[PDB]
């Protein structure tokens, strides 16, 4: 302390002010992270989309594995299956399913 | 369907029809305060609603077996590797007051890049899968109906499949979970970008589920060289996961700080931990406090752990705990046994109840040394944030090794953990979303362009697909087993035999383990080994010395050992036989007065023995209201009787200590005869006792009862009321 000279600019805050600071600086620190969250996705986030759509864990993995092979992640593995079913006039499941076995990716790229 | 208190939980029946199980309830539940509650003789300032079926503290027997329940929700940790055994321990624990059952995952499930399926054998924990979860939660549904108070199912949304597990938990009604992206990075070395992006998704899902979230701060205690210096760091982590969660859209009342008092004796622990405890709760007004028990400075003595855990409950009571987790007092000695989960649960229920309304009579000296340290710690926390901000925010802080440092911040020993913002499990598995990125599901976090399909569905992205599994449970894909060898039904069969034989267990059905406590008159190493020999010669397999305490370097050592019992026993093969209370004895003599003459008889001066069953001191008949007329010692047999007659006594008690030449039986016989001669023998009770007396040999002499070594008053009194009835 050292500590003593570093807290100099803190000495005159009130307990409410010191708390308020703590928290506003907390928010300032995690805000960037929150953003990363809005603007990006990951294999787990995508697989979790598929899970919620009616697909299995094994299936979800295969669909995402092939979505990454096509740099397509940027669109959304759930998205792909959707456009894919609304295009061929098929069941959300049959579409997704088909994609798990490397079908309709030709179509997906356009 | 059903459950009877005297009928074991049918696990086989639970493993059945799992593909069609749903939860009964969704969300976390708190306990209902029961204000000014009356139970037995007492009124309770800080109790919640009582259970309909429970096991009271042993000593409750002296208060009508009341089993009052404290305000804070109580946790216990049950995860043996085999969930199917664990469910039974759950029932056990729930009856001892637990309403929060937390299941640690299989060793490093954090590293599994997706869900697992089925029921492989866990390692240092249960492998969390949809099957095993549906099983346990189905079971708990049953158990909570039995005890009569909703139970909270809990586990870990961590690692690289956070989002995955969050969905599974949400669907299958898991009521609480750990989630803290900070954990992932510091201790599991998972890419910091990947995990903070995942957390948003997970936390959003958990938000949907109205799940209680516990954080990871406590792991900082564990990693720290000296936990009494890690508090400023503690307050930052807590702060970071809380604001983050809050912002994602969680309720402040669902965000729980996982907070363990940092020190334990011989350290001045209340003195050290209390001001931090107070600071923490001042800074996070509004948030939930999940109090957990110390495991760092814990050893192999279960006693030690229990005492320190009581000081942990004191810390919660001087401040606040919305949730109070517990640690088995054997956590430092082995993997938790059934009996020590229940020890924990008793201790916590016990101390807290004992501390009922204690803050009406005690309070914090907030203005003094306490207040000063509280401010000091808050300031070290604030500084800590400033320096994170000042170096480019979270990521650079972690890289520059701000975390896990053994110094007392702002003091920096430069030995923290440093993570690459670009290294770790899952580095470069972060993808940018494009203008047209979409996800047609409920509870999704980031940019979701649905407007490209319907401006009106922006608030209902599930409507794109007529509901997601969160709205259409049926759509969920159930998988039962993947591995035909490593599963529960293969495990349930290697032991179906024991479902009419029996043997002792500690964690898993019939594992044959038991505990051995002894003391040996030699030093510690010699005694450690002698201990093992004795254990061996008792027919024990797999003998381990698990605890060693030095009574004195030379006078002796306590040893504790576990081992295996190689046999079973047939319930059928045991012969098992099939009692007046002190209140029954008292009542009978209260109603019918009862008068005695007593004496040490003959040429005997030994008086202590008779008086030992009369004086109220050690439970003598005086206690029950018997009218004792005491003649003294060296009283003549003829005299004893004459008095019994003069005083119209109901019984004669005679003490017969000297036993030379059967003089003791000889006088017993002279008394019977003397009564007969005087025609009162049929109207009187005659009891005689002494060191060399054998009750049978004394009845053969003609007297009604005989008492020797170890006679207490309850015995003699039980004999006076019983025999008296028998004569009317
Ligand atoms: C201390 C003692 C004495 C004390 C007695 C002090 C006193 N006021 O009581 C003094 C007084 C120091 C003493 C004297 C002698 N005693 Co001495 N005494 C002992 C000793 C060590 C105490 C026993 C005792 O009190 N036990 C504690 C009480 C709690 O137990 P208790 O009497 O057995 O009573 C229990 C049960 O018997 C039962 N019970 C007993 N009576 C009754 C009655 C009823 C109705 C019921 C329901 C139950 C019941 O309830 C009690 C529950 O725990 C014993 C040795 C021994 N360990 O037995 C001898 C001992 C009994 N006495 C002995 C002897 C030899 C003597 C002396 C002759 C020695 C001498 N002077 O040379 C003298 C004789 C004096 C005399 N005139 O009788 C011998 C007797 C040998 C024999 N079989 O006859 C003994 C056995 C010692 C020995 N082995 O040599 N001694
Ligand atoms: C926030 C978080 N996520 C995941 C994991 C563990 O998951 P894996 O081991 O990485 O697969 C942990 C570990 N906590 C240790 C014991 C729990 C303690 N006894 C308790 O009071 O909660 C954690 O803290
Ligand atoms: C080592 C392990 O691999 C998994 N696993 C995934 N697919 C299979 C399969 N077709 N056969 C056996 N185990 C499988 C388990 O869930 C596990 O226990």
């Amino acid at each position: 302390d050292d500590f003593q000279q570093r807290r100099a600019h803190l000495a005159n805050l009130s307990d409410e002010e010191l708390q308020t600071r703590f928290w506003e600086m907390a928010e300032k620190i995690v805000d960037p992270l929150l953003d990363l969250g809005k603007k990006n996705t990951t294999p787990s986030i995508e697989r979790s989309v598929l899970l919620r759509m009616g697909f299995s864990s094994l299936e979800a993995k295969a669909i995402v594995d092939k979505t990454m092979d096509r740099g397509l992640m940027g669109k959304g593995a759930g998205h792909i299956v959707y456009k894919i079913a609304k295009e061929k006039n098929i069941s959300v499941r049959e579409a997704g399913l088909a994609l798990s076995e490397g079908k309709y990716w030709d179509d997906a790229i356009q | 369907l059903q459950l009877r208190v005297n009928e074991k939980l049918d696990v086989e029946n639970i493993l059945k029809d799992l593909d069609k199980y749903t939860p009964k309830r969704r969300g976390w539940t708190w306990r209902q305060p029961a204000e000014n509650l009356q139970m037995g003789p007492f009124i309770y300032k800080d109790a919640s609603t009582p259970l309909e079926n429970s096991v009271a503290l042993p000593s409750a027997k002296y208060f009508g077996d009341i089993d009052p329940q404290p305000l804070p929700v109580i946790t216990t940790e049950i995860a043996s590797g085999r969930f199917e055994d664990d469910i039974r321990r759950m029932r056990m624990a729930a009856w001892h007051g637990a309403d929060h059952i937390m299941v640690i995952r299989t060793a490093g499930q954090s590293h599994y890049d997706g869900l697992i399926e089925g029921t492989p054998q866990g390692i240092g924990g249960v492998p969390i899968t949809r099957k095993q979860v549906r099983a346990q939660r189905k079971a708990l549904d049953l158990i909570e109906e039995e005890v009569g108070r909703p139970i909270n199912y809990h586990s870990y949304v961590s690692g690289v499949a956070g989002p995955d597990i969050a969905v599974m938990f949400a669907e299958e009604g898991v009521n609480g979970a750990h989630q803290d992206p900070q954990y992932n990075v510091l201790y599991r070395n998972i890419n910091m970008i990947r995990s903070f992006i995942d957390a948003c998704e997970s936390k959003t899902i958990m938000a949907w589920a109205d799940m209680a979230q516990i954080d990871g701060a406590h792991n900082a205690n564990a990693t720290a060289r000296e936990a009494w210096k890690v508090m400023p760091e503690l307050m930052v982590q807590h702060a970071l996961n809380s604001i983050f969660s809050l912002k994602v859209g969680m309720k402040k009342s669902n965000i729980c700080l996982s907070t363990v008092p940092p020190t334990a004796p011989p350290a001045p622990s209340m003195y050290l931990d209390l001001p931090y405890a107070v600071a923490l709760r001042e800074m996070f007004e509004g948030y939930r406090m999940r109090a957990q028990m110390n495991t760092k400075y814990m050893e192999a003595s279960t006693r030690e752990a229990t005492v320190t855990h009581v000081l942990n409950l004191l810390i919660s009571k001087l401040t606040r705990a919305d949730i109070q987790s517990t640690i088995t007092p054997d956590e430092g000695r082995n993997v938790p046994w059934h009996i020590y989960n229940i020890e924990a649960c008793d201790t916590a229920k016990q101390a807290l109840i004992g501390m009922d309304g204690l803050m009406d009579m005690v309070q914090l000296k907030r203005e003094g040394v306490l207040g000063d340290t509280v401010r000091e710690l808050k300031e070290r926390a604030v500084l800590f944030m400033e320096e994170i901000i000042e170096a480019g925010g979270y990521f650079n802080a972690v890289e520059q090794g701000f975390f896990v440092d053994s110094g007392y911040y702002p003091e920096r020993n430069g030995d923290g953990i440093a993570r690459q913002i670009n290294g770790g499990i899952g580095a470069g598995t972060v993808f940018e979303r494009d203008e047209d990125y979409m996800a047609p599901v409920t509870a999704h976090f980031g940019y979701n362009n649905v407007k490209q399909y319907d401006e009106a569905l922006v608030s209902e992205p599930s409507k794109l697909i007529d509901g997601c599994t969160l709205e259409v449970p049926e759509k969920i894909v159930y998988i039962d087993e993947l591995d035909e060898n490593d599963n529960v039904n293969v495990r349930m069969e290697e032991t179906k035999e024991f479902r009419s034989m029996i043997k002792p267990e500690v964690e898993w059905q019939a594992d044959g383990t038991v505990l051995l406590t002894m003391f040996l008159p030699t030093s510690k190493r010699v005694a450690e080994f002698a201990a093992i020999e004795f254990a061996k010669k008792m027919n024990l397999e797999e003998v381990e010395v698990i605890n060693r305490e030095v009574m004195q370097e030379a006078e002796g050592t306590r040893i504790e050992l576990k081992g295996r019992v190689p046999f079973s026993i047939d319930i059928n093969s045991l012969v098992i036989p099939p009692i007046l209370s002190e209140d029954e004895i008292r009542e009978d003599i209260e109603k019918t007065p009862l008068k005695i003459v007593a004496a040490t008889v003959g040429e005997d001066e030994h008086s202590v023995g008779l008086r030992e069953v009369i004086d109220i001191k050690h439970g003598g008949i005086e206690k029950y209201g018997v009218e004792v007329h005491y003649l003294g010692t060296s009283v003549p047999v003829e005299k004893l009787v004459d008095a019994a007659i003069e005083l119209k006594a109901d019984a004669i008690l005679a003490s017969t200590i000297i036993s030379h030449d059967d003089i003791h039986y000889k006088n017993m016989k002279r008394i019977h005869e003397l009564a007969v001669e005087k025609g009162i023998r049929d109207k009187i009770m005659i009891g005689c006792g002494g060191t060399q007396v054998t009750p049978e040999v004394a009845v053969k002499q003609g007297v009604d009862a005989g008492f020797g070594r170890g006679s207490k008053g309850i015995h003699v009194a039980t004999f006076l009321v019983k025999k008296r009835r028998e004569m009317r």
